[PDB]
């Protein structure tokens, strides 16, 4: 299984984007979940 | 219903003394006339 208050999340690119298209909108996301910390804590990518 | 279509007629004697195989004589045929996969290539991102 996985754990209670905790999320796992996918991000898609639909469009045919790319990897480094989807590497810049990876960190885009996360260095703005990184400024909600009284919400969101321990956010990080699970690949490599 | 029936139609008329093309026999085409090989000679594999006359191919012979020409110096040509079938195993080419038949690819140019059914290459051009019919068409050919020949392997994948990526397009966007996709396996086509």
């Amino acid at each position: 299984l996985g754990t209670a208050t905790g999320f796992d999340f996918e991000l898609i690119d639909q469009a045919g984007l790319g990897h480094e298209k989807l590497t810049q909108a990876r960190n885009q996301l996360l260095a703005e979940a990184a400024k909600h910390p009284d919400m969101l804590t321990s956010v990080r990518p699970n690949g490599l | 219903e029936d139609t008329p279509q093309f026999k085409i007629d090989i000679d594999q004697e006359k191919a012979q003394a020409l110096g040509v195989s079938i195993n080419d004589i038949n690819t140019t045929l059914g290459a051009a006339w019919g068409g050919s996969y020949v392997n994948d290539f990526i397009d966007r991102g996709r396996v086509k």
